[PDB]
This record gives C-alpha cells, sequence and structure tokens, in this order.
C-alpha cells in the first residue's frame, strides 16, 4: 500500500453500487422497613 | 454569467471554489469528515443575487445534519462552520477588536452597561485582553454554539444583529463580577475565574451569561412563596407571581395552607369555598407574560399528602375532566412523611383534615415528627372535627397514578427536608421546594405585596463540571472560584420584591450543581444500576461539599459572615455529615477523606458567608454548552437530538470513542434501584435537594402495564435512603 490511508471522501456513492434496482397489594409492601 | 451578493454588499460572480475552501478550514484536523458530502447533503439552490450569508447558513445547517453517531466529528465540524458567521455577523471581520476597543463602543450603544468603563481603566482592560483566548471559538461543539447564538450572546432581536463574541462574553461576566474587588487580588481573579469557565469547567446559569455586563442588574431564577388561608395574603401572592413570572422567573407556590372547603368563615357567618378556587388564579398569573398559554410561566404547587381535598387535588393535571375541575397548566408537588408512609405498609387509613380545623397540625408536619403523629392521632379518634377517611393503600395508589400519567406530579419528603438541612426545623423550617424540585429554603407568608416579613426563597447556583477536572482537589480552587463570584451577584442584582431582598440577603443562600455525571462514573468504568459508583460517588460529592464549605467558611472571614447564621445548624455545630439516614451505610462503605472536624471548628468560630452551598438541579442549557451529560441522569443515548431554532440539533456523548462500553443509556438500565442508591448517597452531603428523576419502561414489563407493585416498592427507597424529592417520571415513550 502507497497511498495514504483515508476515509472515504465520498460516501454519498455507495447509493449506486449497493444491489442496483395498577398492581396494588398490601403484601409486597408490608415488609419493607423504611 | 453568473451572479452573487456578498454580505459586504457588493455583487460578485459564483466562485464554486471560495465555498470549498471555507468546508476545508472546518474539515482541517477531522476524520470521516467528507468535504463533498455536505456539499450534495445541502442541495443549495442557486439563483442569482444570493446573498453569500445564506449561501453560509445553508452548509451549516447541513454539516449539522450528518452528525451522526459514526460521525463524531461532524459535530465540531459544522461548529466551526458556525462559530465564523457569528464571529464576522458582528464585527465585520473574522478577528474580534481590542477588549478596551469593543466594550466601549457597545456601552453607547445601549448594549453593555457602562458600569465597566469606570470600574476599570483602559491599561487594566487592553491588559485582561491577554487572558483572552479569542480562538478558544475552536473549542465548542455546534450543539453548544447553537444555544449560544441565542440566550448568552448580546444581540439585537429586532434586526437580528449579533453584537458579541465567545470568550468576549465570559471575560467581560468574569471581571463584571469581580469588578468591586481589591485593587490586588482583583485583576488576578478575573483571569483565574475566565479559564475556570472559559474552559468549560465551571458552567453557570443561562439568566447570568446573558446580564452580566447589561443594563439589568437582575440575576434571580427560581423562587418560592407560601401563601396564607388569609384572604388578604393570597392576593399579595397573587401579585408577587406576577411579578416574578413577568421577569421570567420559575414559581414556587404553598397552598398547602388555604383552609379547607367548607371551614367556617368569620364564626357561622360565611363558608370558606375552597383551595381550588384560589389555586387557578395562581395559573393566570404565572402566563401573565405567555402567548397562548402553550409555553412559559412554570409554577409548580406543594401541599400536604393528609389535606382534606388531596383527592381533588390529583386530578387536576389530568386532561381527562371537567374544565372547572382540573388546572392543567401547572405542576404539582406531593407533601409526605414518616408517618403517612407507615399507613401505607400497615393497610391502614389515612385522616383528611383541613389546615384550619386542627391546631398544631401542620407547623409540625414540616419541624416535628413527633408532635405531628402525637398530635394527628388525636384529632383522629375526635369527631368533633370535620374529617375524611380514605385508606392508605388507596390514595398512595391514586397519587402515583396521576404521577405516571403526566409526570408532571412530584413528591416530597418533608422529615428529610428538614432532619438533614443546615437549617433548623423550629426557626426556619422548609416547607416547599420550588419549580425544579432542587431547592430547600424556608418561607413566610405576606400580609401584603411588599410586606416587610415576608420571606422569599431566591436561590442563586453554578455548576462544577466533573468531566473536568483530573482529581478531588482541582475543586478547592474552582470552590473559592464559584462560590465568592456567585455571593457577590446576590450583592448586584435587585430584588423586585422586599420580601426577597430581605430573605436573600440575610442567609445567602448559594445554589451548587454538579453537571457531565454521566461522562464521569464512565470515565471510571461503573454504572448506575450496578452501584459500583456507589463509594466514587460517596468519595467524590465528600469533596465537593467539603471544599465549598471550606471556599465559604474562609470568606467568613474576608466578608463578614452570614447575617442569620444562627438559625442555620451549621453554626450550632451540626455538620450534613452526621445528619444522613443511617440506612445509607448499607449501600456505601467509602469513609470520608478529608478532616471535617477542622471546618466543625473553623465554622464554629468564624462562620458561613452563606447558609447553602450543596442541591443538585437538572439543567438543559448548561449541560450542552458544554458538550457535557445532562445533571447526574445518564443519557438516553449517544446520539443527542434536539431542534434549535433551525430545528436539529445533534451532541455526541462526551468522547463516543473509548466511551461507548461504559456508558449506561437511561433505557439500558434493568430497573430504578440502581439510579435511586447513588442518589440517597449524594444527599448525605447535599444541603439542599437533588432533582432526582425516575424512569419506567412499560416494554420491559409483564403484559406492558408498570405494576403500581413497583412503582410503590420505589417510592419506599428513596424514602429510606433519605432522598429528599422526586422529579418527572418519564415513561417510555415513542413505541
Ligand atoms: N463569490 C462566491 N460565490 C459563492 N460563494 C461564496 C462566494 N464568496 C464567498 N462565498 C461563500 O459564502 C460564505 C460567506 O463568506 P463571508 O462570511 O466571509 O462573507 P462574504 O460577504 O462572502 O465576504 P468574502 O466572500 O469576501 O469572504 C463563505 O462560506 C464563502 O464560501
Amino acid at each position: 500500500l502507497p497511498f495514504q490511508t483515508r476515509s472515504n471522501p465520498i460516501p454519498w456513492i455507495n447509493t449506486w453500487l449497493v444491489s442496483d434496482n395498577s398492581e396494588v397489594d398490601t403484601d409486597d409492601l408490608s415488609n419493607f422497613q423504611l | 454569467n453568473l451572479l452573487v451578493t456578498k454580505r459586504d454588499g457588493s455583487t460578485e460572480r459564483i466562485n464554486l471554489d471560495k465555498i470549498h475552501r471555507v468546508l476545508d478550514w472546518a474539515a482541517e484536523g477531522l476524520h470521516n469528515v467528507s468535504i463533498s458530502q455536505v456539499e450534495l447533503r445541502s442541495h443549495i439552490q442557486f439563483y442569482d443575487g444570493i446573498k453569500t450569508s445564506d449561501i453560509h447558513e445553508t452548509i451549516i445547517k447541513a454539516a449539522a445534519d450528518l452528525i451522526s453517531r459514526d460521525a463524531p466529528d461532524y459535530q465540531y465540524l459544522a461548529a466551526r462552520l458556525a462559530i465564523f458567521h457569528l464571529r464576522k455577523k458582528a464585527y465585520g471581520q473574522f478577528e474580534p477588536p481590542a477588549l478596551y476597543d469593543h466594550v466601549v463602543k457597545m456601552v453607547e450603544m445601549g448594549k453593555y452597561d457602562n458600569h465597566l468603563l469606570e470600574d476599570y481603566t483602559e491599561e487594566e482592560f487592553k491588559q485582561m485582553d491577554t487572558f483572552i483566548d479569542h480562538d478558544r471559538d475552536m473549542t465548542f461543539s455546534y450543539a453548544a454554539v447553537k444555544q449560544l447564538e441565542g440566550k448568552y450572546l448580546v444581540q439585537n432581536r429586532v434586526t437580528g444583529e449579533i453584537y458579541e463574541s465567545a470568550q468576549f462574553l465570559y471575560i467581560l461576566v468574569a471581571a463584571c463580577l469581580f469588578s468591586n474587588y481589591p485593587r490586588e487580588t482583583r485583576l488576578q481573579y478575573v483571569k483565574r475565574f475566565y479559564d475556570a469557565v472559559s474552559t468549560f469547567k465551571i458552567s453557570l446559569p443561562t439568566p447570568i451569561m446573558s446580564g452580566v455586563r447589561t443594563p439589568t442588574r437582575q440575576f434571580s431564577s427560581c423562587v418560592l412563596i407560601e401563601c396564607g388561608d388569609s384572604l388578604d395574603s393570597i392576593n399579595a401572592t397573587s401579585s408577587a407571581i406576577v411579578k416574578y413570572v413577568s421577569q421570567r422567573a420559575g414559581i414556587g407556590i404553598n397552598a398547602g395552607r388555604i383552609r379547607a372547603l367548607g371551614s367556617p368563615i368569620r364564626g357561622g357567618e360565611a363558608f370558606h369555598t375552597g383551595c381550588i378556587p384560589f389555586y387557578k388564579h395562581f395559573q393566570t398569573a404565572v402566563k401573565s407574560c405567555s402567548q397562548g398559554g402553550v409555553r412559559g410561566g412554570a409554577a409548580t404547587l406543594f401541599y400536604p399528602m393528609w389535606h382534606l381535598e388531596v383527592e381533588s387535588l390529583l386530578v387536576l393535571k389530568n386532561n381527562r375532566g371537567v374544565e372547572g375541575n382540573r388546572v392543567r397548566h401547572m405542576d404539582y408537588g406531593v407533601q409526605i412523611n414518616k408517618l403517612m408512609y407507615t399507613r401505607l405498609l400497615k393497610g391502614e387509613d389515612i385522616t383528611l383534615f383541613s389546615p384550619s380545623d386542627v391546631p398544631g397540625l401542620y407547623d409540625a408536619f414540616f419541624a416535628d415528627q413527633e408532635e405531628f403523629e402525637r398530635l394527628y392521632t388525636k384529632y383522629e379518634k375526635d369527631d368533633s372535627i370535620r374529617k375524611q377517611r380514605v385508606k392508605a393503600v388507596e390514595l398512595f395508589s391514586l397519587m402515583m397514578q396521576e404521577r405516571a400519567s403526566t409526570g408532571r406530579i412530584y413528591i416530597q419528603n418533608v422529615d428529610h427536608c428538614n432532619t438533614h438541612s443546615p437549617f433548623d426545623p423550629a426557626i426556619a423550617p422548609v416547607r416547599q421546594s420550588n419549580l425544579c424540585l432542587e431547592i430547600a429554603l424556608p418561607t413566610k407568608p405576606l400580609n401584603d405585596v411588599n410586606d416587610e416579613n415576608g420571606e422569599i426563597a431566591l436561590c442563586t447556583l453554578s455548576a462544577f463540571n466533573l468531566g473536568a477536572i483530573n482529581n478531588l482537589d482541582e475543586l478547592e480552587e474552582l470552590a473559592i472560584l464559584a462560590v465568592r463570584a456567585l455571593d457577590a451577584l446576590l450583592d448586584y442584582q435587585d430584588y423586585p420584591i422586599p420580601a426577597a431582598k430581605r430573605g436573600a440577603m440575610g442567609r445567602r443562600t448559594l445554589g451548587i450543581g454538579v453537571i457531565n455525571f454521566a461522562y464521569y462514573l464512565a470515565k471510571h468504568g461503573k454504572r448506575y444500576s450496578d452501584g459500583s459508583a456507589n463509594n466514587l460517588t460517596h468519595k467524590t460529592f465528600e469533596a465537593i461539599q467539603y471544599y465549598l464549605l471550606k471556599a465559604s467558611n474562609e470568606l467568613a472571614k474576608e466578608q463578614g459572615a452570614c447575617p442569620w447564621f444562627n438559625e442555620t445548624t451549621y453554626a450550632k455545630g451540626i455538620l450534613p455529615i452526621d445528619t444522613y439516614k443511617k440506612d445509607l451505610d448499607t449501600i456505601a462503605n467509602e469513609p470520608l477523606h478529608y478532616d471535617w472536624e477542622a471546618l466543625r471548628e473553623s465554622i464554629k468560630t468564624h462562620g458561613l458567608r452563606n447558609s447553602t452551598l450543596s442541591a443538585l438541579m437538572p439543567s438543559e442549557t448548561s449541560s450542552q454548552i458544554s458538550n457535557a451529560t445532562n445533571g447526574i441522569e445518564p443519557p438516553r443515548g449517544y446520539v443527542s437530538i434536539k431542534a434549535s431554532k433551525d430545528g436539529i440539533l445533534r451532541q455526541v456523548v462526551p468522547d463516543y470513542e473509548h466511551l461507548h462500553d461504559a456508558y449506561e443509556l437511561l433505557w439500558e438500565m434493568p430497573g430504578n434501584d440502581g439510579y435511586l442508591q447513588l442518589v440517597g448517597i449524594m444527599q448525605k452531603f447535599i444541603d439542599q435537594s437533588i432533582s432526582a428523576n425516575t424512569n419506567y419502561d412499560p416494554s420491559r414489563f409483564p403484559s406492558g402495564k408498570v405494576p403500581m407493585q413497583q412503582l410503590l416498592k420505589d417510592l419506599l427507597t428513596a424514602y429510606k435512603f433519605g432522598v429528599k424529592t422526586l422529579y418527572y417520571q418519564n415513561t417510555r415513550d415513542g413505541a
């Protein structure tokens, strides 16, 4: 590899190379100790 | 040929090149950023005589629309394209004019206050010009930038003209807030503070940045007001609210006093009409400045859960109901205490009374938890007294519903806001909290709109960026830089209502808020749900608080000591490190690290310049100006989204590059338990109440219906760890 690495300057081009066409209880509460 | 209209006004031919070079200036030192992309994105439509400004405008929004998670830099890319436009639209040229020259120019224009030209000689100005780093404008993320183009900057709202710049703004405020300072430390602090805020190390309230250095003398943000059952009292409240909403301030009304419906008036000559009639008026006042009632004027009302109309009140925020039976423009905060929760766990009832049909029943609620308990049972078993029984399991249930149904009905545990408050329950009992829900200050009713006695909680606050300090120690400097600077505003901002000025100068309550807590916990690996941040949090907040009290205590020598300091428990030798709920030790085993006793005495001997320095408030705009995370609550997603005036805004969470794993997004949390546990810890050091909000996800609950069980369960959890208040319940909407 000679050319410097890069991120595709154009990504918009890809478009053309892709596949082209309430519960309440006192039960659970009773136990808590605030 | 082709034409173009340079912002200068003159004409020119189209120069396709000149555009490119501009994008380059931005793409400079960036990746994943395609110069060609933004162009095609923008579909920039050319037409003769098109202004160059508009052309430039197009790309700005285009680049901002390409700010995706995969393109974190685009956020900064567009940011650079933006900063350019602004500076040139206010200076004619890309490089802003000297500190002195500018300050003067804008003065005679009515935009900058000449107050500076008098407290600072040319030399000092041209000197400060050195500290100014215009280049810091290139350190903004477009999210923050867009906001600056409106709220923060000095500009002409009719014409559009922008008169000011991003560091220009910073420095002026720093000095204009330290002007009345000794000749020797004054230039110094002017810089040390400038850098502290210019580097996003300490964010300040929106109201401040705009007006320090302009004509207006008012910095007030959130205020509280207690109304008296007495007819006259309410009329005053009505006026006050309007005076304060007229200066765009959030309102914190407490009508828990209005005597209940049916209660005697004048003996038996006339029976009372109820609280509701008085409550709705309160709303028209806060909206006295609002167009269509759609936006503006925020009023949060507070009241006792044992009120004789508690049932009446819950319905009102709900939209499903008759008009005259619903006040839906304002939020409500249900007041609860230790006896209340008890009844629920015992499936026992809750006798509803009227504030005026019972003696000592109210006052006791706020200050003493025994009396209210002793008194309660007395009348409870008394028949003479208009009462109304309702199964606890039946009440708490209703309340909780409206809370998830709207997400505006908050909660406030009184006992904790008095047994863990810098103030004394007897002398200055806290009866209420503000719209933001984060302010625990004492309150008094007003016989007149300008009553001498009246107290109007005034809160001024600033914020510390945890994502901007390398070690806990760095706070100690920033602490004094904030506490000092803040305390100064109190003497620079005029107070509309007298009851406020007196109540303000009196205790000088200072609210300090921390932001970017999400990034912090992630930068250390810990999270909210596992609670591995419990200790990390304890140690962190322990510091933030320590240095603040030391910064204040220190000032308790330099500029006197507090007017009312005696009232507070701090003077009584009581510290906020020995009042927290004992339940907490159970989720945190990180012992204190900085000598506290040193201040326990230093503050006994000297005092404090303020009455409060610790509070937590959720701020929309302080957080994004530093590209930081909102208050403490974790972000809902890596790619933050919002609509600006333009309507597209993107803010990548601090450092998405290595931080993706460590972030526990608000919805990624298994349950609310984790969140609370950390909050309860913060309280152990917070003088005033954290804006902790609960979040639920129906999509995760059997039969897709948040179970009442869980909702109630959580409330107990908060009360168990000494949590002061509750804030938005936001459900998992968008499905
Ligand atoms: N002749 C032109 N044709 C098309 N676009 C241009 C032209 N000249 C400038 N622009 C673009 O419009 C934007 C505005 O440039 P600027 O803010 O500097 O104000 P200006 O009035 O255009 O002054 P100048 O063009 O001399 O720099 C730039 O992004 C630039 O790319």
